[PDB]
């Protein structure tokens, strides 16, 4: 039915700058609602019927459209903003939410705290052995990372996983995991993670040997 | 102040069937519709279904149309999405929710919702998880602040939930989101401190994992060799 | 019919619009089932 689409996916502004999103629909409709959403809790009301501010919401926030053509804007973008954002009308049946655009923020490139754990008394107690690299609050979000067992041999058995923008550094973070056997652990003497980022020239790296305290 | 609280999501095999239940309290329950609205593992929103008050009208969306029923206990502010025949697709946060208040309401708009409760629809063995702790090796000593982790390894279905010193512990805290594996899943969770806090004082991660009432408390103990 | 004073009367998909002033309720659909 009245299946709405929603420009662009992905908006990136620097904290001060308006920006605006926007939401066509197949065919009329005479109203829309924008929920703000952020990772870990479910959409809240942003905006009721195309241009009241759910109570709580910044009055840099605003909606306006009409027929099939409908957006919001921020005036001056914050921080805190960084989020999903969806569109939703029912002036038809059924309701439709668009895919929502989502918000980045800019700031200035902040270089990743590196820090590595080796697998852990108890996990090879049990015939696991994994490594474990954190990555934290840098930006941009264009990171990459390899892992070098022994001498720097490469290796796939990789596992990774990215926050959200922090809403209020405006920074990404990221964890990387090897898992290999206890015997292939124990069979290897050197480990390292290799981390490379706008930020350094050359790859920042952190690593320990195996037969260590 | 308003409140929903859904309940009982959970893991099921392909054909099987759920009663998700919501407890409203907040508000007259009897003088609103319900709604049932759910959100993909890709994060698309698809309202789910509707039923009305008073005389209890209820409407589907087609892809749902019998396998699940709505309905609504106005005895005990309650709300149920019975739900059968299940398919993979139904696999989504379920949240119950009701329009605005009322200067901010009567337009088709959402204005409240539940916090959400996890479907899961597999054919795969709910397990628990393991928890291990991430504690340094050799050096990388006074940054005058440091960093540990919980490595939560092994489970089967998400949601799970770390915490560290039961909450006392927030600020400079970043968990990383589940990755599936082999139907399996992993997470991991770091928090920084300042060294003066550490081994002196005392740093638990608390992860739960309701599907197998896992509840543990790793104590993350300096290394010995 | 569009707009009653009987809510239920009403048979709106979703919550009607209440559109209360002094004395004076009425309620009004504003989802549309074609």
């Amino acid at each position: 039915q009245s299946v709405l689409s929603q420009s662009p996916a992905i908006l990136s502004a620097s904290p001060g700058e308006k920006v605006t999103m926007t939401c066509r629909a197949r065919s009329s409709v005479s109203y829309m609602h924008w929920y703000q959403q952020k990772s870990g809790s479910s959409p809240k009301p942003w905006i009721h019927a195309t241009s009241n501010l759910a109570s709580g919401v910044p009055a840099r926030f605003s909606g306006s459209g009409s027929g099939t053509s409908y957006s919001l804007t921020i005036s001056r973008v914050e921080a805190e903003d960084a989020a999903t954002y969806y569109c939703q009308q029912w002036s038809s049946h059924p309701p439709t939410f668009g895919s929502g655009t989502k918000l980045e923020i800019k700031r200035a490139d902040a270089a990743p705290t590196v820090s590595i754990f080796p697998p852990s008394s108890e996990q090879l107690t049990s015939g696991g052995a994994s490594v474990v690299c954190f990555l934290n609050n840098f930006y941009p979000k264009d990171i990459n990372v390899k892992w070098k067992i022994d001498g720097s041999e490469r290796q796939n058995g990789v596992l990774n996983s990215w926050t959200d923008q922090d809403s209020k550094d405006s920074t990404y973070s990221m964890s990387s995991t090897l898992t290999l056997t206890k015997d292939e652990y124990e069979r290897h003497n050197s480990y390292t993670c290799e981390a490379t980022h706008k930020t350094s020239t050359s790859p920042i790296v952190k690593s320990f040997n195996r037969n260590e305290c | 102040e308003v409140q929903l609280v859904e309940s009982g999501g959970g893991l099921v095999k392909p054909g099987g069937s759920l009663k998700l239940s919501c407890a409203a309290s907040g508000f007259i329950f009897s003088d609103y519709y319900m709604y049932w609205v759910r959100q993909t593992p890709e994060k698309r929103l698809e309202w789910v279904a509707t039923i009305s008050d008073g005389n209890s009208y209820t409407y589907y969306v087609d892809s749902v149309k019998g396998r699940f029923t709505i309905s609504r206990d106005n005895a005990k502010n309650n709300l149920y999405l019975q739900m059968s025949s299940l398919k993979s697709e139904d696999t989504a946060i379920y949240y119950c929710a009701r329009d605005g208040p009322t200067d901010s309401s009567g337009y088709g708009g959402f204005g409240y919702w539940g916090q959400g409760t996890l479907v899961t629809v597999s054919e795969a063995k709910t397990t628990p998880p393991s928890v291990y702790p991430l504690a340094p090796g050799s050096a990388a000593q006074t940054n005058s602040m440091v960093t540990l982790g919980c490595l939560v390894k092994g489970y089967f279905p998400e949601p799970v939930t770390v915490t560290w010193n039961s909450g006392s512990l927030s600020s400079g805290v970043h968990t990383f989101p589940a990755v599936l594996q082999s139907d399996l899943y992993t997470l991991s969770s770091s928090v920084t401190v300042p060294s003066s806090p550490r081994p002196s004082e005392t740093v638990t991660c608390n992860v739960a994992h309701p599907a197998s009432s896992t509840k543990v408390d790793k104590k993350i103990v300096p290394r010995d060799c | 019919i569009f707009i009653s004073d009987d809510k239920d009367s009403l048979k709106c998909p979703c919550d009607p619009e209440m559109v209360s002033q002094s004395t004076c309720r009425f309620f009004v659909c504003k989802c549309v089932e074609r």
